[PDB]
RNA sequence: ACCUCGAUGUCGACUCAUCUCAUCCUCGAGCUGAAGCAGGUUCGAAGGGUUCGGCUGUUCGCCGAUUAAAGAGAUACGUG
RNA sequence: UACUAAGUGGAAAAGGAUGUGAAAGUGCUAAAACAGCAAGGAUGUUGGCUUAGAAGCAGCCAUCGUUUAAAGAGUGCGUAA
């Protein structure tokens, strides 16, 4: 089992997953597929290695947090997070835990909300 | 480096540390004290050794308070001359040390700290010393 | 602690008649004796199928002896009922070795021929030319005899070349 | 072996035995065994 | 505490003298992502899988007046499934849970205040 | 300033050495930022050996060529 | 009547030590204790600063929330990532 985080628009120049046995130019096709939906976005993929060298795939989410300096309207938070850059509204926090569900093993939304609100001390913002 | 700025007279006579810890006898300042167990001459340059350990060791959380200071002074005839003819000029102060005496503690840190602390700056120190909590 | 703990001398073929310094155990594979030492504190005594050792005092020496006999005791019934074995990867370019009767010869860098009497009550057997297996009948045994194959050419960092004991992962290290 | 006056553990896993009357130290990592008091 | 020993025996106890299912599992070779996802798959909320030590599971199916129970959780590493109403679902959903993973051991259990085997599971899934 | 001033002849060189180990080589071993060669440090070890010359009264030293090595000291700074 | 395993007795320091005896407390423990062994030790994170290459590990910045019996923005080992 391999991560990569190869990107969505494009795949074909390279060679680490050659060495598992993947065939390389039968997947870039599938690569393109599903991930048309996000395009221009770098995207994680899970690859399981079966011995028949059958391979079965599981894209996943753009990474945590980065979505809070958006909803923030800041570009980078507090080195210090004592220091209150920003402020973000719990309304606005449950659109972007949303978006993370497929990603999140959080068994509930209002369990969701609770993960979320970890990430969102680590920049500093205030949740109000 | 730890010194009287100016004194009365410049060659006082030794001053005996074979007793039970006259004053200095109990932690006062923080919650874990060094505490002698055979006293000892110990003069300036060790008591700055132990000091810039402490410091080192410590970190910018806490305290440390000294307890001690060489007010004493001590002679030594230079080399190779006969004796008589006068005393030997003063060369280093000495800060008397009595057994039984709280000379270094510190404060506001962890508590292992104050334990490593301690015996980091122990063993530079001639004296036989022991880890002492303040206290209730 | 393992002084008091359960042998369950199972009446296969292992018979112990113990003796005032002799233990003599006996079963399919060869019989093996443990020598006791004058005034054994412990006290042996076996029920059907069951043997337990108590110490009359509490001294330190009983308390260890209490734990070495039994320990001495079960490995001399496991190998008696089983036999044990050693395995050695002998692995290099040049390194090879073979067995001629009695005595196993090695052939290493050493621009001198080695040769290595196999003891009695010891067998060995090399499945691959780089490959040795040292089957007996006491751990004692095999595993002096291990050692002493091993002491010729001992294993080293820079490269897997040497004798190595079989599931050993020995530390490596990159000179240029 | 480092013949060493005051013997302490340095790593985790470094414990200290004493062998012919000799403590001593081992650690899987032979950069750390001591001896003689 | 002795108090909070009681307690947790008890809430046990009583919780078993209401269940409609209790099935005995071994929790070997099961992963943390295993964990929550047969529990995701139990999805309805009436039922619960969890890692019980094999003294509390005793005392508690002791006091709620089971028997023979005891070879379920005899010698072994036991976690329970315990569900309630249609109960046949939760243990078809634990069947299907191991032979889409490496292994997992079916011990028995109780249905319907009814003993089954670990052969009769796979009757009953 | 304690024995010797009604005398204990003091530097160096030559001859003969003997002893200690805090080891220079030869001997055994551990670690390594020890690939090998070559090393560095440490442990064990006193059985044996430890060069020839220029300058200086010279010990000491500098230099030259060597050897496996050109040890550190003690013996009234061994030895009229 | 105890203690000593060292010829301690029958010389000596700073310091180190599961040597060993005694006493006073204190924790767990038979609804099972410690050690060993068999399982798992997860998610948001490949967070960002930054190094062809730093994404749990070259270092640095707050360094926490969730699922769960359990869990470190990873114990250390150990990777150009
Ligand atoms: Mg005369
Ligand atoms: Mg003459
Ligand atoms: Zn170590």
């Amino acid at each position: 089992i391999a991560k990569i985080n190869l990107l969505g628009g494009q795949a074909k120049p390279g060679p680490a997953l050659a060495s598992v046995g993947i065939n390389m130019g039968e997947f870039t096709k599938q690569f393109n597929e599903k991930t048309k939906d996000k395009q221009g976005e770098m995207i994680p993929c899970v690859i399981t290695a079966y011995n028949d060298k059958s391979f079965d795939f599981i894209l996943k989410t753009t990474p945590v947090s980065i979505l809070l300096k958006q909803a923030a309207k800041l570009e980078k938070g507090a080195k210090n997070a004592k220091t209150i850059v920003g402020k973000i509204t719990m309304a606005k926090a449950k659109e972007i835990a949303q978006y993370k569900l497929v990603d999140l093993n959080a068994n509930t939304v209002e369990a969701a909300l609770k993960m979320v609100l970890g990430t969102a001390k680590q920049m500093g913002i205030e949740v109000i | 480096m730890l010194q009287p700025k100016r004194t009365k007279y410049r060659k006082p006579h030794n001053v005996s540390y074979e007793g039970k810890a006259k004053g200095n006898s109990y932690v006062a300042f923080g919650e874990y004290g060094l505490v002698a167990t055979k006293g000892n001459w110990i003069d300036a340059r060790a008591i700055e050794s132990a000091r810039i350990a402490i410091s080192k060791c410590l970190g910018k959380t806490g305290k440390m308070w000294i307890r001690i200071f060489p007010h004493m002074s001590k002679t030594k005839k230079p080399l190779e001359v006969r004796m008589g003819s006068g005393k030997g000029n003063p060369e280093f102060w000495v800060a008397v040390v009595k057994q039984g005496t709280v000379m270094f503690e510190v404060a506001n840190i962890p508590e292992s700290q104050m334990i490593k602390a301690l015996t980091r700056a122990g063993h530079k120190l001639p004296v036989t010393w022991k880890i002492l909590k303040r206290e209730e | 602690k393992i002084g008091n703990r359960t042998i369950t001398l199972d009446p296969a073929k292992v018979n112990l008649n113990f003796q005032k310094d002799h233990i003599a155990v006996k079963g399919p594979l060869g019989q093996i004796e443990l020598k006791l030492p004058p005034n054994l504190p412990l006290k042996f005594e076996l029920k059907d199928n069951n043997l337990q050792i108590t110490r009359n005092n509490e001294l330190k020496q009983s308390k260890i002896f209490h734990g070495t006999y039994n320990a001495l005791i079960t490995n001399a019934i496991i190998g008696v009922t089983q036999g044990f074995e050693k395995k050695l990867r002998l692995v290099g370019v040049g390194y090879r070795a073979n067995v001629e009767g009695e005595t196993l010869n090695l052939q290493l860098g050493y621009s001198h021929p080695i040769k290595e009497k196999i003891p009695k009550g010891l067998t060995v057997k090399v499945e691959k030319n780089t490959e040795i297996t040292i089957s007996g009948i006491s751990k004692e045994l095999v595993g002096q005899f291990a050692t002493e194959v091993r002491k010729w050419r001992k294993p080293e960092p820079y490269k897997g070349k040497g004798v190595l004991y079989f599931d050993e992962v020995i530390v490596r290290k990159a000179g240029k | 072996m480092k013949v060493r006056a005051s013997v302490k553990p340095i790593c985790k896993d470094c414990k200290i035995i004493k062998r012919h009357q000799i403590v001593r130290v081992i650690c899987k990592t032979q950069k750390h065994k001591q001896r003689q008091g | 505490a002795k108090k909070d020993k009681a307690q947790q025996v008890a809430d046990v106890s009583h919780l078993l003298s209401t269940s409609a299912g209790f099935v005995i599992f071994d929790y070997t070779s099961m992963s943390a992502i295993e964990a929550t996802s047969i529990r995701k798959k139990l999805f309805k909320n009436g039922s619960k899988i969890k890692v019980i030590k094999n003294n509390i599971l005793r005392r508690a199916l002791k006091a709620g007046k089971f028997e023979g129970i005891d070879e379920t959780a005899i010698k072994g590493k036991l976690a329970v499934a315990v569900g309630v109403n249609e109960i046949v679902e939760t243990l078809k959903a634990v069947d299907g849970v191991v032979k889409a993973k490496e292994a997992m051991n079916f011990v028995c259990g109780y249905f319907d205040n009814r003993a089954f085997n670990s052969a009769d599971l796979e009757k009953i899934a």
